[PDB]
């Protein structure tokens, strides 16, 4: 936890992360704990359903942020939840035995859409809206069978 | 010792029975003088007296 | 009562307000974005102090970067927070290198108590006229009342905002506006040399203007270590701990139900209020026990090398306290000797032990304010057991201070505590408050005692205090009201009267009505009501309208992509402690279950069961619990199972009913003994005899018994045996799925359930869950897009069938039944090859990392290369592991997991146990289960019409460097931010989106 | 937990109107099919007893 | 349904003053 | 291990009370802990040992021996020792055999490439831009049996011993003992296909332009466990019928 | 208790306070107790209660000024309870 705190500390400075504006860290493993293999899926569903709702969750065991970490001025380690107007991308960082670091961004599916016409957008649009319908009849169906 | 035994065993006659109850008791006697230390701790000998 | 609380382990300590200031501003920067906060309310003041409280040069380029973009268009609400945000900068930069401050900025409010028409007695706390700041109430408690004689807020908060730095100077003190022959509401008091102790004018007027000032500019505690005990949630104690640390005081609070519920409620203190420089540390305490007190001040004066704080305390305030009501003279007994034990001879071997620390170490200059709470009502109502007694025994100190040689380490402070107004109705005697302060008396709020207590602690009367002993009346005119037990008792019997008169009346009229209309208009007057069930979503992400869409990207971003070679998640699920993704974001994010988080996971937990058929005879469609068949509604299942559903879900004890009976404060491990003495002949067939004899040889004798065709074996002397015994492990808790998932609830069949490791099963849910949050419900659907060698499965495990390993190198060992093919079952690739085998049926690649905690990003990666090369179109990426004994116990040999012994003894309870970034943070959390994503190029996915909830921009890995530690994490990862930086004078072009565009 | 639009079924004998009514409140039902649980409902609904039959084919199954 | 009808009828200490606030002289019983 | 002999265990219930046996106190705590009502543990008061009376009803477990069918193998000529290429005993006492295997076949390669000094790549690419997409159907098997047997039998088992039992660390010890590259890193896991799947991964790893030089292959270890299990799927030849 | 300043306060101060104070309390608790079950009215026992006019002006007391300071409660609470027809306090400051 200082590692992870200071590799993000030092990509943010050589990229000239403006002073002022810190990665908003999510610590998940608070609630879930650490399931080894499964750490970075349980991280990623998490990124995503930030990325969609825009609400950040705050790590509710923070009863006090060590102060080895206030020497990393970009990172912030909120411990309530934060219910911002958007995040348009979120890094997940994940650190194995044996020398395995990672990391993935993932960013706001809106950025792909200004990448289409209006007429395929409005397409894609109803062959969704579609999905998300028979979707929901399957799911209830197969819950209460 | 070994014909003791023999005929200890077929009596249905436990020779520790004995030392069991006993080590069990100086549990409770250890117990019992842990809270009784407490208090004087607490109290003072003098207020105990 | 007299028992032992106080440990040094359990100690808590909160000193991070460099932290909570940035998560302070941010979230009241939200709130005002989204409403909730107004310029009219008088939070955004009281949050601005606490803010500029916290200034330092960080928080000020923070409130830069987040005042300075945002767009004022976009809405008034953006508007508001850059007014008021610009403002709140120019404050915290004056304020920057001062001293941070106890200011209250409450609207001071009165007591009303309402009877209405029908004898309902209701309390309300009500504006008073003329005083609607703090300044004003100093004025008011100056000029004392009839009965003591002796012969821009709320409007424009912006404006009020700025107005905080700005040091308000007074020409004339407030001391001179005290009338003459009028004694003030607040006043100190003198000896006189009969012995009693007056009013005096001097005193007062100074302790007034010191009052004065604290309400304009406010009173700095920097460089103040205070004790104070009796300060939990809803107390006069808890209002003057805000203010202690409001001023950047360091505070040691003792608590005597220390807990989950009390620790948070004091780390929600300190990240609101807790200035610059403040610490708090919280304690479990017995005031009682003599032992605790010896320790606590131990602890607080031991060097941090010895396990202490090092500190030396500047005030004490044992404010501690039990309660006793109805204890009358011939009643006292134990409680009220227990009770004169914590609020008196406790309180004088506590002041006793910080002398003896503070002479130990020769401090002879820094000595401790005792502010003891007095009574004026000593004897005055009864029924107080020995509460009269314990506080007119502490006027002792005021003469002793003088008689003994303890003045250089200690000094009284006594505060004569008035009639200060609780909570609602119940609390205190609110009802009666509005007809004492008819008398010309003075009730306060909490907040407002708590001021005149943080009074005691300024400068000034600090300086007196040190003099000589200072007697505080903080009783508004109390002491004139005469006969107060009958009078107080007068005023409870004219409300009851009323109230009871007047709901005699309404009973009446509501009888003599009934009658008249019998059950016409008094049974057709009863309205129709909705219990909401639960309509769970799917959760699909709002597609906004195109010309929407377009604001956000920019326009030369039109035909420039690729967008066969853009990553797109598509669909994800788990299978985890907390049930699904869905019910894992509501704790995540809310901390509690909505109606369909609770109905999912009362599905998932078993608890609750879906039923269409016969039901006791009658047909019945709807929920049942699973147990006794009986019907449940959706509205019931809060109530029925909540309170289930969280003891059995999340971080918590290990259930061994889970893990195959493991009990980890039970390990059966086997010792190797010779066998000193033959053993008793036991029987065996003919071929498990011959398998003793093939091991021991000579040390065995079998025999056939040649009526049944059965063998003996004796084990002779020399013979080896392995006896069990049994290790207590130290690693108790652990992240297990909800207890009641079960595979047969998703559709899993016995027959799959009896071949696979139980791993497997968590991953086949997680990927019929990711393709429904797809809208694949039928995965066959993929065919129709994409060729069967275009579907990929890159997702993996650390570890693997964990289970079956068990199997194949302990069970068979133990000869006990193991499936034949236990082997294939362990492999990490064999999950993936269950998905291909009962869902996908693809013949697309198959790249299963291994990667320990890091396989799932892994994944990820290899998941998006294969898509990038053309190997495939769409691809299962994701990650599993189970929890098991023996992963359990290695993970504890490595020192890597938390000893849940340790976090005992720290008073930890299993949800505070994973604790990242944390001072205390000491080793991880195992937990169990799989994540999966579904992932495709863009280009697919818009000709399917998916759900596309992100896009995979990056996905990278990275060794570190020579080492010989395979668990030490490194820094390698770095390299996704390599650039070169030696030529940095002008802007690349490639860079320019425009300029890419003209190229294309 | 609201109280019902439909007080009394005497306000259904201007239907549309009471139509209208329940799904300007609840717009979400415009756009979303039957809920599992409430197929099952309507078809029991259709075998009560102490009703006229319902003057409708509303399933294909063994009944 | 005579097997349903048969089934159907069977069927039909606190030292830290957050309770009372005993530094206040009111709280006790005044 | 010796094919022809299977150390098995037994589960039996003692019909009679065996002879004392001395134990030290945590060790008699130990057995009273497991058995409860069934065993007897007394002081010595003289030395401070215990005695351990095991009881009628008490469970034992007594060693016994299968003779198997699977005689046969392929396995590394008798002699090879990792001292003899220059790894050390630090090394070859801290690691997994399979490890051994990895590290000579890693350093062999590099002579077959004309890089005597791996740290020679780092003339003409970057730290980041070295892989390792190796792996193995298994992994370290030698170091699960330390995890799922030894300890069970209160053997001596050195407390890493799951580090060494993980796919990916056979690659961390190749990182850390030569290459010392920031470079990718994605262990397959393919049974008997791993090392054609490395070889795709590494291709993948290097036309993604992560990785301009990468390590690929494959490794497993030959133990009793895995020859049984492949015998109870009847996956090798039965040598006794050969 | 003679030379016990406050630093010293222990179990001889905790027991004398006890004999001084608590159990004086308990006594004519007791005696309001016996009084009351034969319904005796109208015969209150004067309790004569050795009061100090030297409260603190010394030290090195133990907690003797506290356990005499704290009799001056009985004047109050015999006019706030329900004892006062079994006892009657008079209190005596005893000089030298």
């Amino acid at each position: 936890d200082k590692n992870e705190s200071a590799t993000i500390n030092e990509m943010m400075k050589h990229l000239g992360r403006s002073e002022g504006n810190p990665v908003i860290g999510v610590f998940q493993k608070f609630l879930t704990g650490h399931p080894k293999g499964a750490a970075g899926a349980w991280m990623m569903n998490g990124a995503l359903q930030i990325l969609n709702s825009g609400i950040i969750p705050g790590n509710r065991n923070a009863d006090n942020v060590d102060k080895i970490l206030e020497q990393f001025e970009y990172v912030l380690y909120p411990s309530k939840t934060l219910k911002t107007d958007g995040v348009r991308a979120v890094s997940i960082t994940s650190f194995g035995f044996g020398q395995k670091g990672g990391q993935a961004i993932v960013v706001h599916p809106d950025y792909l859409y200004g990448a289409i016409t209006e007429d395929r957008y409005n397409e894609y649009v109803a062959k969704v809206s579609a999905r998300e319908k028979s979707a929901y009849k399957f799911f209830h169906n197969g819950m209460i069978y | 010792r070994q014909q003791l035994q023999v005929l200890a065993r077929y009596l249905k006659m436990d020779l520790d029975n004995g030392e069991r109850k006993f080590l069990k008791e100086k549990d409770t006697v250890a117990e019992l003088q842990a809270q009784l230390d407490y208090l004087n701790a607490e109290l003072g000998e003098f207020f105990v007296n | 009562g007299v028992a032992t609380s106080f440990s040094r382990k359990k100690a808590r300590t909160f000193d991070s307000s460099w932290n909570w200031a940035k998560q302070s501003l941010l979230s009241l920067y939200f709130e005002i974005i989204h409403g909730v906060l107004k310029n009219v309310d008088r939070e955004v003041v009281s949050e601005a102090i606490n803010i500029m409280n916290r200034s330092n040069d960080a928080l000020i380029k923070f409130m830069e970067y987040h005042i300075s973009n945002t767009d004022e268009t976009k809405g008034e609400n953006y508007q508001l927070v850059k007014t008021l945000g610009e403002q709140l900068i120019e404050n915290c930069k004056q304020v920057l290198d001062v001293d941070p401050v106890y200011k209250d900025v409450a609207k001071p409010t009165g007591p009303k108590t309402a009877i209405d028409k029908n004898g309902n007695i209701t309390y309300s706390e009500e504006p008073r006229e003329k005083v609607r700041k703090l300044s004003q109430y100093v004025q008011e408690m100056a000029l004392g009342g009839p009965i003591t004689k002796e012969s821009a807020l709320d409007k424009d908060s912006t404006k009020e905002v700025a107005s905080l730095p700005n040091k308000s100077t007074i020409s004339k003190t407030v001391s001179s506006t005290i009338p003459r022959e009028t004694i003030p509401f607040l006043h100190l008091r003198k000896k006189t040399p009969a012995g009693d102790w007056k009013y005096d004018r001097q005193l007062s007027s100074l302790f007034l203007d010191g009052l004065e000032k604290a309400a304009f500019n406010g009173v700095t505690f920097k460089d103040k270590y205070v004790l104070i005990t009796g300060a939990g949630k809803g107390s006069i104690g808890a209002e003057v701990l805000q203010g202690l640390l409001q001023g950047g005081a360091k505070v040691v609070v003792t608590t005597s139900r220390f807990s989950k519920q009390v620790t948070d409620y004091y780390q929600s203190i300190y990240a609101k209020y807790g200035a610059k420089g403040s610490t708090l540390i919280v304690v479990p305490f017995n005031q009682g026990s003599k032992q605790d007190v010896e320790a606590l001040i131990e602890f607080i004066y031991d060097t941090e090398k010895n396990g202490g704080l090092g500190w030396d305390l500047d005030a004490i305030i044992p404010f501690a306290a039990i309660p006793e009501q109805g204890i009358e003279l011939e009643h006292i007994d134990s409680k009220s000797e227990f009770a004169h034990r914590i609020m008196l001879t406790n309180i004088l071997r506590m002041m006793g032990c910080v002398k003896k620390q503070k002479s130990a170490r020769g401090i002879e200059t820094r000595p401790a304010q005792v502010i003891l709470p007095m009574s004026p009502n000593h004897g005055t109502f009864g029924g107080d057991g020995m509460y009269s007694e314990s506080k007119l025994s502490l006027e002792t100190l005021f003469n002793r201070w003088h008689s003994e040689s303890w003045a250089n380490q200690l000094t009284v402070c006594g505060a004569i505590i008035g009639w200060t107004r609780g909570t609602g109705l119940m609390s205190a005697n609110n009802i009666i408050a509005e007809g004492i302060e008819k008398m010309g008396v003075r009730t306060f709020s909490q907040k407002e005692m708590a001021f005149n207590l943080l009074g005691l602690l300024t400068p000034e009367v600090v300086e007196l205090c040190q003099k000589s002993p200072v007697m505080a009346d903080l009783n508004g005119g109390l002491q004139f009201v005469p006969e107060l037990k009958e009078f107080t008792a007068k005023l409870r019997k004219e409300l009851v009267e009323t109230s009871e008169v007047r709901k005699a009346v309404s009973i009446e009229t509501a009888l003599e009505h009934k009658v008249v209309n019998g059950n016409s208009a008094d049974a057709a007057y009863a309205q129709v009501e909705i219990q909401p069930r639960a309509n769970i979503q799917l959760d699909f992400p709002e597609l906004k309208p195109y010309k929407q869409v377009k604001q956000i990207a920019p326009a030369e971003l039109e035909g420039l992509l690729d967008l066969e070679r853009v990553i797109v998640v598509t669909g994800f699920a788990e299978v985890g402690p907390w049930g699904s993704a869905r019910t894992r974001w509501e704790m995540e994010a809310f901390g509690e279950f909505s109606l369909e988080g609770c109905v999912e996971m009362a599905w998932i937990m078993g608890f609750i069961s879906y039923h269409n058929g016969n039901l006791k005879g009658r047909p019945y469609t709807g929920w049942v619990d699973s147990k006794t068949k009986e019907p449940v509604d959706d509205k019931d299942v809060k109530a029925k199972y909540e309170t289930s559903i969280l003891e059995h879900s999340g971080i918590r004890l290990i259930e061994p009913e889970l893990f195959n009976g493991y009990n980890p404060e039970k390990k059966e491990m086997i010792q190797e003994v010779i066998v000193e003495e033959d053993l008793e002949p036991f029987e065996a067939s003919k071929e498990t005899a011959e398998q003793f004899k093939h091991q021991h040889g000579d040390k065995v004798d079998i025999f056939e018994i040649p009526e049944t065709g059965e063998y003996s074996v004796k084990l002779l002397k020399g013979a080896t045996l392995y006896i069990p015994k049994a290790l207590r492990f130290d690693r108790l808790v652990a992240g297990q799925i909800p207890t009641g998932w079960n595979a047969k609830t998703y559709g899993i069949s016995d027959d799959i359930i009896s071949q696979v490791d139980p791993i497997t099963l968590f991953v086949l849910v997680s990927v019929v869950e990711a393709f429904i949050a797809s809208g694949i419900t039928d995965p066959y659907e993929m065919y129709k897009y994409v060729h069967v060698s275009e579907v990929g499965n890159c997702s993996g495990s650390g570890m693997g069938g964990v289970s079956a390993l068990r199997g194949m190198f302990k069970d068979r060992f133990k000869d006990e039944p193991v499936q034949n093919d236990i082997l294939q079952e362990s492999f990490i690739n064999t999950m993936s090859a269950w998905v291909n085998m009962l869902l996908i049926s693809s013949s697309g690649p198959i790249k299963t990392p291994v990667g320990a905690c890091a396989t799932s990003v892994e994944s990820v990666d290899i998941g998006v290369e294969t898509i990038l090369s053309g190997k495939a179109r769409i691809c299962i990426v994701g990650g599993y592991d189970d929890f098991q004994e023996e992963g359990s116990f290695e993970f504890g040999n490595m020192k890597a997991t938390s000893n849940t012994l340790e976090e005992f003894e720290h008073g930890r309870t299993p949800a505070e146990m994973s604790r990242p970034a944390t001072t205390t943070r000491n080793g991880f959390m195992e937990a169990q289960g799989a994540g999966i994503q579904i992932i495709m190029q863009a280009d697919l996915a818009l000709k399917m019409g998916v759900p596309i909830y992100g896009i995979v921009a990056m996905a990278a890995t990275a060794t570190d460097k020579i080492g010989r530690s395979v668990p030490a994490p490194g820094k390698g990862i770095l390299t996704t931010a390599r650039e070169h930086h030696s030529s940095v004078k002008y802007a690349s072009p490639n860079l320019n989106m425009k300029y890419r565009k003209r190229q294309l | 937990k609201t109280l019902s639009l439909i007080q009394s079924y005497s306000l259904l004998d201007k239907p549309d109107e009471a139509i209208e009514k329940v799904f300007n409140a609840y717009p979400a039902a415009r756009e979303q099919f039957l809920n599992a649980q409430d197929i099952d409902h309507f078809l029991s609904m259709c075998q009560n007893p102490m009703q006229k039959p319902v003057p409708f084919v509303p399933v294909l199954d063994r009944r | 349904a005579l097997e349903q009808e048969t089934v159907y009828r069977k069927t039909g200490v606190d030292m830290d003053n957050s309770n009372v606030d005993v530094v206040t002289p009111n709280s006790i019983f005044i």
